[PDB]
């Protein structure tokens, strides 16, 4: 499905 | 063996805690998540939200990624996160990390996986 593959940032 | 989706889960999901408990949190977690195996991963974020809530970010606010790609999403709400960062007194294999607990909006890149 459409899922997170990378953590880009915070805030 | 490792899908992009399972890899994100291993590196950033920690739903068993509401927040970092002590300064030693990053040291234990970086390690048990196998992030200090070959080398010392320099920076890593842990999110203390349920998997479902983190997956739900992909249906939230569409924003540009730092690379220009437009498959990034920003959570509507702030989330409990823990920043793990190698200290200047860290050396493979004695990985040392500074734990920084915070409540911020997370930005993730999503793939129809």
């Amino acid at each position: 499905p459409y899922v997170p593959v990378h953590f880009a940032a915070s805030v | 063996k490792e899908t992009a989706a399972a890899k994100f889960e291993r590196q950033h999901m920690d739903s068993s805690t509401s927040a970092a408990s002590s300064s030693n949190y990053c040291n234990q977690m970086m390690k048990s998540r196998n992030l200090t195996k070959d080398r010392c991963k320099p920076v890593n974020t842990f999110v203390h939200e349920s998997l479902a809530d983190v997956q739900a970010v992909c249906s939230q606010k569409n924003v540009a990624c730092k690379n220009g790609q437009t498959n990034c999403y920003q959570s509507y709400s702030t989330m409990s996160i823990t920043d793990c960062r190698e200290t200047g007194s860290s050396k493979y294999p004695n990985c040392a990390y500074k734990t920084t607990q915070a409540n911020k909006h997370i930005i993730v890149a999503c793939e129809g996986n």
